RNA sequence: GAGUACACCGGAAUGAUUUGGGCGUGCCCCC
RNA sequence: UUAAAGUUGCUGCAGUUAAAAAGCUCGUAGUUGGAUCUUGCUCGGCGCCGGCCCGAAGCGUUUACUUUGAAAAAA
């Protein structure tokens, strides 16, 4: 949060949900750092990179998060288009 | 019976907003519902939206974004003074460095902030942060 | 010689040039039963955006069922005559004021701006009618139309599409796009 | 699904709802289009007759009224009337 | 929901969105307005028209092929009756109910639906004497049965 | 001219010749 | 007597069990009401050779709403 004498006088930002653009509050345990590998284009080993996904607790509880991670996925591309 | 499209209209958007979800479906249309979104649209609360026009009162679709709390309506249309504008956002707006309050200017569906500089009131629709 | 004007004017030769040509078109047919009393108003060039070019016809509207009927000879002959120009066919409508306070009979909604802005979209494409309309609200605010159009006739109107959103966005101003839905229809 | 495609569904869904909860209105009927097998003259008749309809000549009866479609005697042929 | 009943309910037609003629017809204006003609002089109210006309000829809809509806063409014409169809037919049965009930006196349920009879009707006289189609002194008596029909 | 399968005529395709019907324009009768 | 009283609630209260919705229905006043419609026509003034523009005697469809002015005793 910025002042109007241009300093980051806020101490720290929390993260946002990649499924429904929510806060995650401090104290919110069920939230996740997702890990998802990619492969090689040549061989299909690993590589070394990350794309990293959070989901809010409410999405875990309410009933429904792995339809949100294919469209996390297939946004970014490792899900294949149809399938 | 139905008697306010409007309030209805965001009731419902308010709903699906809280529950989560990405897509909405209005019932009803009228002009004051696209001027109201897309006073929001040009604000940035919200991202795209559509409407089914058949040959009838249409149907609207709102493709969602995360960055809405609440939105309210007021009835009846209450009398909105020049004097009177910050009384009514010093307690119907959670804070005064942002939220916004729409108003049926004369000149067009527009909000508070803008009406603060053009020296110009009239009745309210709601408010929205 | 056969076109008339609702003021005194003379008209240009171009619109006298395709006057003419349909008169040829006419007379050298056998289709005398339905050109008689049939007339048009007048013509415009518009450039579209590319390099090809439309043509527009105006159409007075107690005759409008007439031409309704022939379309489809009288455009392949049109097209017959020049083939690197598309002819479409509209009937011109008088977009009446509205009664301000400043402000004769009542206006009636036939002449109002929606009615004549819908009768140039449904006169625009005859061949497909309208099967259902989206309208878009980009990031600018700007409207843009989506029309759903009609499966049956599509080999011979799949080429003019960029030609009717010309023509749309020279007499009206406003964007129009066009596609074929295939599942409800 | 807290994610749905509202723009454009699936066609089985639109057939499965009611006709007035559709996305657009269209109504589930009809024209018939049926001879009858002693007068061959051959008629069009709505889906839900809602009265007793004779064919031109007046020979046999071709539609009886029910609760919901034709009822429609045997030995006439219809087949897929559409505009 | 419903006006007088206590149970909602959704049943009504649904016209489809392309306002267009059918091919397939091929009764243009003046043939299709005999037949209307002619069953007008047969003496029906213009619902049974319209179902008749659909049902036994092929029509979609009146106002899709006619510029006007049915009632606007017999007032054109003339032939229409001055007392409009569902308030004839609210009347029919209010004498209906009436001449039900001179002799049963015991009966209650009746008498309510009478009563709710003479409310849909004394409504529906309001809003046509509102809408200037009959005359503003005209009203409705108890009495009359055959006076008014 | 009955229109379920038929008997034809004119325009038009190849100076001369000419093609099974139906009205539900797309599948139905006889091969 | 005022604030505390969000214990008179217009902002801003409650009515399953703590005080509480008429037994039910119809119905006249009052309250609330679906969608749709984007200015010109007899006098004379800043200028030019019977004429173009500008200023008009006079008319230029109704309300609420909003904004600008006047008049609005002093303490």
């Amino acid at each position: 949060m910025q002042n109007d004498a241009g300093e980051f006088v806020d101490l720290y930002v929390p993260r946002k949900c990649s499924a429904s653009n929510r806060i995650i509050g401090a104290k919110d345990h069920a939230s996740i750092q997702m890990n998802v590998a990619e492969v090689d284009k040549v061989t299909g080993r690993f590589n070394g990179q990350f794309k990293t996904y959070a989901i809010c607790g409410a999405i875990r509880r309410m009933g429904e998060s792995d339809d949100s991670i294919l469209r996390l996925a297939k946004a970014d591309g490792i899900v294949s288009k149809n399938f | 019976v139905r008697m306010n499209v409007l309030a209805d209209a965001l009731k419902s958007i308010n709903n699906a907003e809280k529950r989560g979800k990405r897509q909405v479906l209005i019932r009803p249309c009228s002009k004051v519902i696209v001027r109201f979104l897309t006073v929001m649209m040009k604000h940035g609360y919200i991202g795209e939206f559509e409407i089914i026009d058949d040959h009838r009162a249409g149907k609207i679709v709102v493709n969602l974004t995360g960055r809405l709390n609440k939105c309210g309506v007021i009835s009846p249309r209450f009398d909105v003074q020049l004097k009177d504008l910050e009384k009514w956002q010093n307690n119907l707006l959670p804070s005064r460095q942002f939220g916004f309050i729409v108003l049926t200017t004369s000149a067009g569906i527009m909000d508070h902030e803008e009406a603060r500089r053009k020296h110009t009131g009239g009745k309210i629709l709601g408010f929205f942060f | 010689a056969k076109i008339v004007k609702p003021n005194g004017e003379k008209p240009d030769e171009f619109e006298s040039g395709i006057s003419q040509a349909l008169l040829e078109l006419e007379m050298n047919s056998d289709l005398k039963a339905q050109l008689r009393e049939l007339n048009i108003t007048a013509a415009k060039e518009i450039e579209v955006g590319g390099g090809r070019k439309a043509i527009i016809i105006f159409v007075p509207v107690p005759q409008l069922k007439s031409f309704q009927k022939i379309q489809v000879r009288l455009v392949r002959e049109l097209e017959k005559k020049f083939s690197g120009k598309h002819v479409v066919f509209i009937a011109q409508r008088r977009i009446l004021p509205k009664p301000t306070r400043k402000s004769k009979q009542k206006r009636p909604r036939s002449r109002t701006l929606t009615a004549v802005h819908d009768a140039i979209l449904e006169d625009l494409v005859f061949p497909s009618e309208i099967v259902g309309k989206r309208i878009r609200v980009k990031l600018d605010g700007s409207r843009l139309i989506k029309v759903h159009l009609d499966k049956a006739q599509q080999n011979n109107v799949e080429h003019k599409v960029e030609t009717f959103s010309g023509v749309y966005k020279k007499l009206t101003g406003k964007d129009v796009n066009f596609e074929f839905p295939e599942f409800q229809l | 699904p807290l994610a749905k495609d509202l723009l454009h569904p699936s066609p089985e869904e639109e057939k499965r709802k009611h006709k007035k909860k559709r996305l657009v209105q269209s109504p589930n009927s009809y024209f018939m289009d049926v001879k009858c097998p002693g007068c061959y003259k051959i008629t069009t008749v709505f889906s839900h007759a809602q009265t007793v309809v004779l064919c031109v000549g007046c020979s046999t009866v071709l539609c009886q009224p029910t609760g919901g479609k034709a009822r429609l005697t045997e030995g006439c042929s219809f087949r897929r009337k559409q505009h | 929901g419903r006006m007088h009943a206590p149970g909602k309910g959704l049943s009504q037609s649904a016209l489809p969105y392309r306002r267009s003629v059918p091919t397939w017809l091929k009764l243009t204006s003046d043939d299709v307005k005999e037949q209307i003609y002619k069953l007008a002089k047969k003496g029906l109210t213009p619902s049974q028209i319209g179902v008749i006309l659909r049902d036994s000829h092929g029509v979609a809809q009146v106002r899709f092929v006619t510029g006007n509806k049915i009632l606007r063409i017999l007032k054109s014409k003339g032939l229409a009756p001055d007392l409009p169809e569902d308030l004839y037919h609210l009347i029919k049965k209010a004498v209906a109910v009436r001449k039900h009930l001179e002799r049963n006196r015991k009966d209650k349920d009746a008498k309510f639906r009478l009563i709710l009879i003479e409310s849909r009707i004394h409504r529906l006289a309001r809003y046509y004497k509102t809408k200037r189609v009959l005359p503003p002194n005209w009203k409705y008596e108890s009495s009359t049965a055959s006076a008014l029909v």
